[PDB]
């Protein structure tokens, strides 16, 4: 909806980071001698209402470099905003494309592809699948902004959140479905039981012959207090370009950036944990041609059931 | 007594089935794909290996696939391998074999629990279960005593543990327990309990008491030889057979003939002898027959008219 | 003489006069059996109409070995260890013994230095020492905790052999000791004793690394499991490495690559250096190809 | 499963009809003078365990014409049966292809495409979508067997079947979901209230620029008795080639063919119908990129609710 895009646009830190990354990449690709002749092809993949298109334009003026823009957007309602901005302000420099980036036949190849397809668990909005499908129209020496992203997990204790998740039981569905799905939540009345550890990583472009976005991770969390495990908090980190990053992981959290709250992966049954014990968790990223999903289980100090098997309770549509 | 023959070598399906039926067996546990035929699913040129991938479903009638055959997972399939390439080829091969079993309409399929970490095996099995209905059983092959715990003390610089480890002697029960907890107590997942030459201490055995044991695997190697040269069992092994007969488990004979002078059917003849000579059931056991673990609503003769 | 040779070639071994012994299995289709073949003209292999001798086995061939100049010792799927022999004319391969002693597939076999004894390894986790003249098992060892992958008899030490298993152990054996085995990351899959240095051996792993052990030097040679390791007949030997990655590599003393072949379209199963021309190396694979490599 | 294919194979009438159609088409494409030189490319699309492959071979021997066969099958378990038949009996004349017909890159173009992708309501197994995806590898003058299919509907009264459908309520789903899905059923204790009328038709090949498999049909059923409407019985008819057909519509039912039982489309609420009144029904065939479904409603003598809106209770996976 229009107001979800408006909410994204209220975060100036996120766009100033994207602009700084594009500004740095343009200077590395085009030297001073070529500044007036060399026109860099830039494709904003998932342009929304256009704040990244404006960030790329400000970056090019800052870098004193020439750019040719393509603004790709599948949402036809956001395309209304885009085509009105293009006609009134952008002009011929910007070509608005109403298409899925995976289906789009590009007239030219891109020097830089820019996107913001990241969820609170980084890859949970299917940024790897989208970018993999758009990869073919990027030049051989082409750059993807973001270049990389990494998700993080941390075990948490919160009897309040366990009670909140429990209350999400619904009519006409599995009576325990609410425990087998993640929740975006500003975690408040909780306790982080161990330091966050990396879970899944993705790189762009994906210069690998055996492209597989499926993953299986085993995490060992040392616990120093007696407690109850109610779930896992998820965060992410991303490399836009070189040293220009974005983070929601608490120890490296990007100052004043509110675009993403943490994610919560619940467990069906609370697990007693003694001081000195290790929490062991297993997370899987799974897929088929139509859906992507997560599966998870605790194997230590005690076993849980495998949560969300075959994406029976929660899926991310392709 | 319901008996099955376990084999890992089937040159011809019809001839093997026929020889096994002639011995007096009710069923055959066998590989559904050649146990040495490792398959590649990602890397060229081996992923493009010309077919057929296995033998035809047309070699047996549908009734024979449904009643006489228990399927077996290929021994190279290692979903919990530390090598990613081995893990991914193993996941794809596990699905392919389980799917071929479902295609055949097999009544049961054997999967081993031969190590502590079977998390990914559990995950691949749970996903298979949540793809259709099938009703088909999964028999988890788990020994009373782990192979690391029954090895000969013949490694001079790595001796066997001569210290009693109460909870450690019970390690295979924990392998089963974690597996079935991960799989969320599926009614389709049961135990195929493998009996060893030396029975563990009582505590280790009765850990399995209220567990869903559907089969008991008897290696030919655990049998002693009597005066006439026939295969027999120790008195303690006989005690365990009688407890397993009370649970109505299916008995599986595995391994080669270790009593060469005798016909192989002598292992089964002995088992059938023990079944025939089991302690008889009392008037209560006779009345209760058919009601074993069958749940009923307690009668309310005050509230209802009987 | 079988009308057709099975697709999945498992073994290739040259004897002294340069005649090539082949081992094959059918790992798919109706019948899962095997065959043994002799080719006095190795160029003619695997053509059935151009063999010196050929025979059908009961089950598949997982491994084989020459026993002198006329003996063929076979590791079978049936759990049997079989001994075959060429007749006086070497026009027939005849069975001498077939002893079913293993409880599962016999995966590996090796002749000890005496030439009168053999060692077998199996998926049943047991290692067996055989007396070839008496056709009996002298010793059965349950030292491992998982499937036995490879057994390699010492070149000149009669009572010495190496074993490796999925239990992650490489065991050095000496049957003269009351406790015969001694233990010496990624699972070991292939073994080869150095032909000149009595205390040296190479081992391959499930991840493609080949390592030099002087009872260390390692090289990431393959992208997949190292199936086999074969030393050349030279005064200064070269080492042939074969893998499930479908390639053959020829390595020097310091495990550095000298030759590479992507000739096979499926898994490379055996490698055998010609006694006639020491620069020639024959490989067999599951693609049914018998390739003759000219190693530089 | 293997036994479902075995059950299909028990119907000799169906394969003898396919053989007769292929036999007739081969004589029309290749005259006597060309019989020894002209080799017709035949592609069996969805070959199963191979009975259509054998029917095409018997047809070619009958016609005294030369054929080159491709046996396309997506089910890898059926491909085991196929590749064993090919090696043992068929030989080089048959090329077994383990692929979805919509994804397959064909080495040659086909003179004839043969398939049996029909459900009890003809197009309910998605034969139009499958054949549309395979259409490109058929020669310009190429023939599809079947050439056409038509579904039929008839209003029915059956208080027993209404009770049977009602009893299909399940835990963890919409309490009325069972009324919003079709059922394959050998209708016995029922009353057909009006003669069957055509519902949806499909033709192959689809030589139309605006290919749309979506449909909307309005059917007017004159009723001559006082009764209760509990649902609609569905049947189909197909043209294999010229006069060679297959039918489950009762008035034209193919003699001795048992491969398909009728289909039942229930209604949530029984509808009183007076003698002389017209039953009016509306059926829609709907789709998206992932699913196909039916929607239906009674508008006369009284309105029903729209059944299965957006495929909430029943979908056919693409
Ligand atoms: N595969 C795809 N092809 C085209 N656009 C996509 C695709 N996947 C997601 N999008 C769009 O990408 C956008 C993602 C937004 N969350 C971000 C909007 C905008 N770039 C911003 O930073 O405000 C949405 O407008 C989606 O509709
Ligand atoms: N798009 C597709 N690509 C390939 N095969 C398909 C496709 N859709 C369905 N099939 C197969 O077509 C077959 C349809 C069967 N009901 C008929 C089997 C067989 N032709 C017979 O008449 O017995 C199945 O074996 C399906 O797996």
């Amino acid at each position: 909806e229009s107001q979800t895009y408006e909410v994204f646009e209220k975060d100036p830190i996120k766009y100033s980071q994207y602009q700084q990354a594009i500004y740095k990449c343009l200077l590395d690709r085009v030297p001073e001698e070529e500044k007036d002749t060399n026109v860099q092809v830039l494709m904003v993949l998932g342009a929304g209402r256009g704040p990244l298109v404006n960030a790329s334009l400000r970056a090019a003026k800052q870098a004193d470099r020439r750019i040719k823009l393509y603004a790709v957007e599948k949402n036809p309602n956001a395309v209304v905003t885009l085509e009105n901005w293009q006609f009134e302000e952008w002009g011929s420099q910007v070509t608005v494309v109403s298409s899925d980036m995976r289906e789009w036949v590009a007239p030219e190849k891109a020097d830089i592809i820019v996107s913001e397809l990241l969820g609170s668990f980084a890859d949970n909005e299917l940024s790897p699948e989208c970018l993999d499908g758009a990869q073919h129209f990027l030049k051989d020496d082409g750059v993807s902004i973001p270049g990389e992203y990494t998700s993080f997990l941390a075990p948490i204790s919160s009897s309040k959140l366990y009670n909140e998740v429990r209350a999400c039981r619904e009519k006409d569905r599995d009576p325990e479905a609410q425990f087998e799905m993640p929740y975006v939540v500003r975690l408040h009345n909780f306790h982080q039981l161990s330091a966050p550890q990396p879970c899944f990583t993705f790189s762009h472009p994906n210069r690998d012959p055996m492209i597989d976005n499926n993953r299986y991770c085993t995490l060992e969390f040392p616990v120093e207090v007696n407690t109850v495990l109610h779930g896992f908090a998820g965060y992410f980190e991303t490399v836009l370009y070189q040293d220009i990053t974005l983070s929601i992981r608490p120890e490296t959290h990007s100052p004043g950036m509110f675009s993403w709250f943490p994610i919560l992966f619940p467990i069906k049954q609370p697990i007693t944990v003694r001081e000195g014990q290790t929490i062991c968790v297993r997370f899987w990223r799974c897929s088929n041609s139509k859906k992507v999903w997560y599966e998870w289980a605790v194997t230590a100090p005690v076993c849980s059931a495998i949560h969300n098997p075959t994406g029976r309770s929660y899926t991310i549509g392709l | 007594v319901s008996s099955g023959r376990d084999l890992n070598c089937v040159p011809e399906i019809a001839d093997t089935l026929g020889a096994v039926a002639k011995q007096g067996f009710d069923f055959l546990c066998m590989p559904v794909f050649h146990p040495r035929f490792k398959r590649e699913f990602i890397q060229e040129p081996a992923k493009n290996r010309p077919g057929p991938q296995t033998r035809s479903d047309l070699l047996l009638s549908g009734r024979d696939w449904n009643t006489l055959i228990v399927g077996k997972l290929s021994p190279w399939i290692r979903p919990d391998s530390k090598v990613e390439k081995i893990r991914r080829n193993s996941e794809a091969a596990m699905l392919q074999e389980l799917n071929f079993g479902a295609y055949l309409g097999l009544p049961a399929f054997l999967l081993p629990l031969n190590q502590e970490d079977n998390t990914n095996l559990a995950r691949v099995l749970t996903n298979h279960i949540h793809t259709g209905h099938h009703s088909s059983m999964f028999w988890m092959r788990v020994p009373l005593v782990a192979p690391e715990d029954l090895r000969d003390d013949i490694i001079e610089n790595a001796p066997t543990t001569h210290t009693e480890e109460y909870s450690g002697e019970e390690k295979t029960w924990m392998w089963w327990h974690n597996f079935r907890t991960l799989c969320d107590y599926s009614k389709r997942i049961a135990v195929a309990l493998e009996i060893g030459a030396d029975l563990p201490s009582n505590h280790v055995i009765d850990r399995w008491l209220g567990e869903p044991i559907k089969a008991a695997i008897l290696p030919t190697s655990i049998f002693l030889t009597n005066k006439k040269g026939f295969p027999v069992l120790s008195k303690m092994h006989q005690r365990l057979i009688f407890r397993l007969l009370k649970l109505e488990v299916q008995f599986i004979i595995t391994g080669t003939n270790h009593h060469s002078e005798k016909e192989f059917c002598s292992y089964l003849q002995y088992l059938e002898y023990l079944s025939q000579n089991r302690p008889p059931p009392n008037a209560y056991e006779l009345f209760a027959k058919g009601y074993e673990d069958y749940l009923q609503s307690p009668l309310q003769p005050l509230m209802d008219n009987l | 003489a079988p009308a057709c040779m099975e697709r999945q070639l498992e073994a290739a071994r040259y004897r002294s006069d340069g005649a090539l012994l082949l081992g094959a299995s059918s790992l798919s289709g109706r019948c899962w059996a095997g065959s043994l073949w002799l080719f006095k003209d190795p160029c003619a292999a695997p053509n059935e109409g151009f063999c010196s001798a050929g025979v059908q086995t009961e089950a598949g061939v997982a491994d084989l070995t020459w026993v002198g100049e006329r003996g063929i010792l076979v590791a079978s799927d049936s759990g049997a260890v079989e001994l075959w022999e060429l007749d006086e004319n070497e026009t027939l391969i005849v069975s001498k013994f077939c002893k079913y002693e293993h409880d599962d597939i016999v995966s590996t076999v090796s002749v000890l230095s005496s030439g009168t004894q053999a060692v077998s390894g199996s998926k049943d986790i047991c290692i067996k020492v055989w007396d070839l003249a008496q056709q009996v098992v002298l010793s059965s060892y349950r030292a491992h905790a998982a499937q036995v992958t490879c057994v390699a008899a010492s070149p000149h030490k009669d009572s010495v052999f190496l074993s490796c298993s999925e239990d992650n152990r490489i065991l050095l054996w000496d049957t003269r000791c009351p406790k015969p085995a001694s233990q010496i990351g990624y699972l070991p899959t292939s073994l080869a004793w150095h032909p000149q240095q009595s205390e040296v051996f190479v081992f391959g792993d499930e991840n493609g690394t080949v390592s030099l052990v002087d009872t260390v030097l390692s090289s990431a040679v393959h992208s997949q499991c190292v199936t086999g390791l074969v030393f050349s007949p030279h005064s200064v030997p070269f080492l042939a490495s074969l893998s499930e990655d479908c390639s053959l590599a020829v390595l020097d003393s310091s495990l550095s690559e000298l030759f590479r072949s992507q000739a096979h379209r499926d898994f490379v199963r055996d490698a055998t250096w010609s006694p006639l021309n020491h620069s020639l190396l024959t490989t067999v694979g599951w693609d049914h190809q018998v390739v003759h490599h000219v190693v530089p």
